[PDB]
RNA sequence: UGGGCUACACACGUGCUACAAUGGACAAUACAAAGGGCAGCGAAACCGCGAGGUCAAGCAAAUCCCAUAAAGUUGUUCUCAGUUCGGAUUGUAGUCUGCAACUCGACUACAUGAAGCUGGAAUCGCUAGUAAUCGUAGAUCAGCAUGCUACGGUGAAUACGUUC
């Protein structure tokens, strides 16, 4: 378990790092860089020092619920601002400018026809 | 513009307009077609009437606004 | 008893002093913890209650009492005597211990943890805490729980007033939202 | 109690790799390593990720600086 | 001057990328064609995680530059799941073009990680260097291409036959 996120056993602690929210491949490839503990290494067969190593690395850099709430925290702001990104946000339509007469299926939800 | 290397764009006779008013310990309704003028930390406290197009819209400027387009916050397009 | 020692040493003179008490008597304590779990699933399936109460038994350290409805409710698919619930009263020594890990170890491993609500009394010195998962308790692992279930532990406490009770809980070393 | 209905418990040491703090409280977990105490007892060694000390809220230990403000972004991203 | 042609409950056409192991990632290592270029193509070197920037050689062309093709080949690792498949969406910080990227550009980094488990009725193209697949170039062009028009690499299956 690791910065409150148990990463899957079998999984390479590379791949299995990704799991945690604000972690990627990069990241996971950094964080086991600076811990010093090899990407090669399963979880399960991580050593227990190697393990503390990791969870420090991983407290440096934001993650879980500090990134998240972050996040959450823009878009609301950009809501707040009456922002044309933000009303975009509120419609629940693309906000960065795809066009909406076709697709937009991921941000407009499932067809309703 | 964008790039960092060169400053935020604002257009001048926005920021002169905008300059005038700081002295004033009053502000003054803005009318400006400077869409593109970027929000700068002194435009905070006021405001703006920004052409739609077809209208002057008014926009107030805060804090949080800053760093955004004056034409970000007013509406081009009419839905429902 | 490491919680126990501290209630009666440092934190029964911080309270008398506090609220000026004539008796030693009159210093508040925690009568009970008492942990519920509400298994309204163990209607749609009799073994969801079972491993909740095998997950209560483990973390309180003795055996749920299995609680039944009173009434039956079509809306909630509930009929009378049907098993809902598992319950478990912690008293003396295993009361303290239970709450000495809950803060020092169980609330710590709370997700995104902000502290606990400030507001969650009775109003009669009574507070009631909701945990929103069971894998935040060290006993339980993360392979044997099929299912996160919520709990919710009742601290009863001698307080005639909340903030009598809140400045037991903070004296204790609870941790509080503020 | 009843004899025989409740699980096995038993005096187990609690430990904080990260921050090396210990105290001795029952649980039904048993663990196979097991440490001298200030009682004069070896007790069974839970570790524990993130304890009382550890958890930053508790500390009140902030481990990230607050989001500067819009102002401030905008004077810090162009150096003015 | 500013907005719109970029709207968005939906329906349809033509495409693009996937739904993994005939694969994903990583490392090493080969083999083309056809084109563009003067204030334009811009090498090399340095700097940047990268997109780029800085400086600057050659080159109005079988000379120099775009521009190292890619698939491939040989290792290494993952191990059958919504994943080390997929990459939509969104946040943040950038780069570049342009007077100016708000409405409404391209690209990069980091994080986030949708639907999708091979597709009802129905329906399309193709007889060989073709289909399929893999990259390459050009026009337009400040910037902007999953489009269009060109180019090669690898490279099939089958055609009894004319009742329908
Ligand atoms: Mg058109």
């Amino acid at each position: 378990r690791i910065a409150g996120v148990d990463i899957p056993r079998e999984k390479r602690v590379v791949i299995s790092l990704t799991y945690i929210y604000g972690i990627g491949t990069s990241t996971a490839q950094k964080i086991l860089e600076e811990a010093n503990v090899s990407a090669d290494t399963r979880v399960k067969d991580l050593t227990d020092d190697e393990l503390g190593r990791i969870r420090e690395v991983v407290d440096g850099y934001k993650v879980e619920g500090d990134l998240r709430r972050e996040t959450n925290l823009n878009i609301k702001r950009l809501m707040e601002i009456s922002s044309y990104r933000g009303i975009r946000h509120r419609r629940g339509l693309p906000v960065r400018g795809q066009k909406t007469k076709n697709n937009a299926r991921t941000r407009k939800g499932p067809v309703k026809t | 513009a964008r790039s960092i290397k060169k400053g935020p764009f604002v257009d001048e006779h926005l920021m002169k307009k905008v300059e005038a008013q700081e002295g004033s310990e009053k502000k003054q309704v803005i009318k400006t077609w400077s869409r593109r003028s970027t929000i700068f930390p002194n435009f905070i406290g006021h405001t703006f009437a920004v052409y739609d197009g077809r209208k002057h819209v008014p926009v107030y400027v805060t804090e949080d606004m800053v760093g955004h387009k004056l034409g970000e916050f007013a509406p081009t397009r009419t839905f429902k | 008893n490491r919680l126990k020692e501290k209630f009666n040493t440092e934190v029964t003179e911080n309270l008398m002093k506090k609220f000026n008490y004539s008796s030693v008597m009159e210093v508040p304590k925690i009568d009970k913890i008492v942990v519920n779990m509400g298994v309204g699933d163990a209607v749609q399936n009799s073994k969801v209650l079972d491993n909740a109460v095998e997950e209560l038994e483990l973390i309180t350290g003795q055996k749920p009492l299995v609680t039944k409805a009173k009434k039956s409710i079509a809306t909630f698919r509930l009929r009378e005597g049907m098993p809902i619930g598992a319950k478990v009263t912690l008293r003396g020594e295993r009361m303290y211990e239970f709450l000495d890990k809950l803060i020092s170890v169980s609330l710590p491993r709370v997700r995104d943890f902000q502290g606990v609500s400030k507001k969650a009394f009775d109003g009669r010195g009574n507070y009631t805490l909701g945990v929103k998962e069971q894998l935040i308790f060290p006993e339980i692992d993360y392979d044997k729980v099929s299912k996160v279930r919520g709990m919710d532990i009742v601290i009863v406490t001698t307080a005639n007033t909340d903030e009598e009770a809140r400045e037991l809980l903070a004296n204790f070393g609870m941790p509080f939202r503020k | 109690m009843k004899q025989g209905i409740h699980p096995e418990y038993h005096q187990v040491i609690f430990l904080d790799t990260t921050t090396n703090f210990k105290f001795l409280s029952g649980s039904t977990k048993t663990s196979s390593e097991m440490m001298e105490w200030e009682d004069g007892k070896e007790y069974p060694v839970i570790r524990l990720d993130i304890s009382s000390d550890s958890h930053p809220f508790y500390t009140g230990r902030q481990k990230f600086a607050a989001a500067d403000g819009r102002v401030e972004r905008f004077n810090k991203k162009f150096g003015l």
